[PDB]
């Protein structure tokens, strides 16, 4: 994981209503992540939750079957000085 | 204290004592040439690197060599402050302030939180943009000291920078001691089963006293240097980083302690001007 931001974001395992996502943690120390997921081009604002900076996976539930989704991972780290929020990585996946 | 804490303390003071003797010798014998002093220090810097690698394993050496390096910078800073031309003496005090900040930061964590003490506890970046900012303050000083030596000879201004740095340092370390194991160099998004809310001591003055101390300390370093370009740049960069950091940090604190932190936000401010936190 040579990069300074999260990479290799991917759905590992999926069910019609839930996802198991994973990404390569950057080479830098991360305090926490913010995961966002929403219906690609939906009217509702996306959802959000936090995962510790020591983990590289997460689970998302309550999804509609057969819908396009966009997921985004935000890493928070002092490496991003003078910013604390890092550059995002996004993927798309249909349930 | 903790084993890793004792390693850093032995190496820091031992290295400080070694080069204190070297500089004392070089001063009393009129050894003045900058490159001769450089090579004498470099010669013994190699010796401490290899004596430490022999007496320590990988984990301990990584801690010991950084502590020894910071002791090197401390003594060299005081050495420069005392003997260098008035055009340059300012930079010596800046070097020493920097070395004490990073080492005492490690020692504070070792005292307060021995479980997760690492080379990261020296809080050294090791971030391209941050490193550029640091180097850019070195080039400004020496370019400005070459063209405008009188600028760096205004010692009373630089000593004001010394004062805020000492004050910011005292504020910072007191906060770490007051927070105990509730302090962490890394913002926490999950509540530990032992994490409690701290509202006493300096936490009764400010909600983020360690960031207040860090904020003014960082500005102080550039007042020491009398760098008219870096002072505002450091102030703004420092300010926006703690605004972002505090904002996310207090959102996690509200989920940790709920109304207890909400009441704490109404009674105490953040401590940095124009930063409100996760609140209207
Ligand atoms: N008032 C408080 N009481 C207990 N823990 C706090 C706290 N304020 C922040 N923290 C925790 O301390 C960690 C960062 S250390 C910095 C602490 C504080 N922001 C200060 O500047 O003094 C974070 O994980 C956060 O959850
Ligand atoms: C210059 C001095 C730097 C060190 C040089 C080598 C000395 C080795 C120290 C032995 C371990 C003490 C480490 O102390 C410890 O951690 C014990 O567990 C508790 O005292
Ligand atoms: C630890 C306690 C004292 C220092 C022991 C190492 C001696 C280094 C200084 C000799 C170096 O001094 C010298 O005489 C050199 O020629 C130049 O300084
Ligand atoms: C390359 C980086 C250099 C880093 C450190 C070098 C040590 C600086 C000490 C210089 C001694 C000046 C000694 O000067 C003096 O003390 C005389 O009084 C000046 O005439
Ligand atoms: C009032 C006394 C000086 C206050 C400045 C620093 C106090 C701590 C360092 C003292 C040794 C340096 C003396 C000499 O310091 C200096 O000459 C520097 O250039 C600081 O201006
Ligand atoms: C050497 C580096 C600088 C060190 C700075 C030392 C810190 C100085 C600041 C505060 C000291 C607090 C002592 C008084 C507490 C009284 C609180 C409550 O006060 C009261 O309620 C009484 O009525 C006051 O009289
Ligand atoms: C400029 C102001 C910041 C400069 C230095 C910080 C000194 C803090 C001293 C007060 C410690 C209260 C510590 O008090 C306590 O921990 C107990 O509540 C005492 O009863
Ligand atoms: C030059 C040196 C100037 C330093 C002068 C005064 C600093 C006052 C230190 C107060 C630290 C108390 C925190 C102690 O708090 C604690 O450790 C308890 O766990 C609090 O609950
Ligand atoms: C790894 C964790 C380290 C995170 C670094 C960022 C932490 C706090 C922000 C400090 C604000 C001022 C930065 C000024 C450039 C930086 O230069 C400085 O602050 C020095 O005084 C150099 O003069
Ligand atoms: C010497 C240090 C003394 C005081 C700190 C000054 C911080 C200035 C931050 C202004 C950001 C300005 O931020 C903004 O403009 C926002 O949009 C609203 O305030
Ligand atoms: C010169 C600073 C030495 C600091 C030693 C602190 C030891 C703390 C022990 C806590 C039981
Ligand atoms: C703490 C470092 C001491 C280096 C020797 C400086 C001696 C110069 C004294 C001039 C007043
Ligand atoms: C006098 C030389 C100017 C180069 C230094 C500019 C400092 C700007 C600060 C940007 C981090
Ligand atoms: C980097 C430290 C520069 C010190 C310059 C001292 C010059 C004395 C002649
Ligand atoms: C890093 C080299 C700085 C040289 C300064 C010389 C002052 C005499
Ligand atoms: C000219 C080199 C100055 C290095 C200062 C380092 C301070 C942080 C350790
Ligand atoms: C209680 C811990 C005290 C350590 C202060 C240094
Ligand atoms: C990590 C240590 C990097 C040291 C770079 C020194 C450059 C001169
Ligand atoms: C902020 C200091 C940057 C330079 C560090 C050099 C020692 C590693
Ligand atoms: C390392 C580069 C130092 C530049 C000082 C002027
Ligand atoms: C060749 C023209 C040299 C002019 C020197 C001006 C120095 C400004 C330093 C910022
Ligand atoms: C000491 C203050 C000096 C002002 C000129
Ligand atoms: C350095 C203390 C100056 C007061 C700033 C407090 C701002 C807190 C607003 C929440
Ligand atoms: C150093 C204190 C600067 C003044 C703070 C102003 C607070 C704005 C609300």
């Amino acid at each position: 994981a040579v990069s300074s931001v999260p990479t290799k974001l991917e759905v590992v395992a999926a069910t019609p209503t839930s996802l198991l996502i994973s990404w390569d943690a950057p080479a830098v120390t991360v305090d926490l992540y913010v995961i966002t997921y929403g219906e690609t081009g939906g009217n509702s604002p996306v959802q959000e939750f936090k995962v510790p900076g020591s983990k590289s996976t997460a689970t998302i539930s309550g999804l509609k079957p057969g819908v396009d989704y966009t997921i985004t991972v935000y890493a928070f780290s002092s490496y991003y000085w003078p910013s604390y929020k890092g550059s995002p990585i996004s993927i798309n996946y249909r349930t | 204290l903790s084993p890793a804490g004792k390693i850093s303390l032995q190496s820091f003071t031992g290295s400080s004592l070694v080069f204190f003797v070297i500089c004392m010798f070089n001063h009393y014998y009129g050894i003045t040439n900058l490159v001769v002093n450089t090579l004498i220090v470099f010669f013994y810097a190699v010796n401490v690197y290899f004596f430490l690698k022999f007496f320590y394993n990988e984990f301990a050496f990584a801690i010991a060599i950084r502590a020894a390096f910071l002791g090197l910078v401390l003594v060299l800073g005081l050495y420069i402050k005392l003997v260098a031309p008035p055009n340059i003496q300012i930079f010596g005090g800046y070097m020493s302030v920097m070395a004490l900040f990073h080492y005492s930061e490690f020692l504070a964590i070792a005292i307060v939180q021995p479980k997760q003490v690492s080379t990261d506890s020296f809080v050294i970046n090791h971030s391209p943009q941050y490193t550029i900012a640091a180097v850019s303050s070195w080039v400004e000083f020496f370019i400005e000291t070459y063209f405008f030596p009188g600028l760096k000879e205004i010692h009373w201004l630089s000593n004001i920078g010394l004062c805020v740095c000492i004050l910011g340092e005292v504020l910072r370390k007191t906060a770490i001691l007051t927070a105990g194991s509730n302090f962490n160099h890394l913002v926490q998004c999950e509540k530990s089963s032992d994490h409690v809310l701290v509202t006493h001591g300096v936490y009764a003055w400010f909600r983020h006293p360690s960031y207040v101390g860090w904020f003014y300390w960082s500005i102080g370093t550039q007042i020491i240097l009398i760098n008219p370009l870096c002072i505002p740049a450091y102030t703004l960069a420092s300010w926006m980083f703690f605004k972002e950091r505090i904002y996310i940090e207090e959102s996690m604190l509200l989920s940790f302690f709920g109304q207890q932190y909400c009441d704490y936000q109404q009674q105490v401010g953040t401590g940095i001007p124009f930063i409100e936190g996760y609140k209207i």
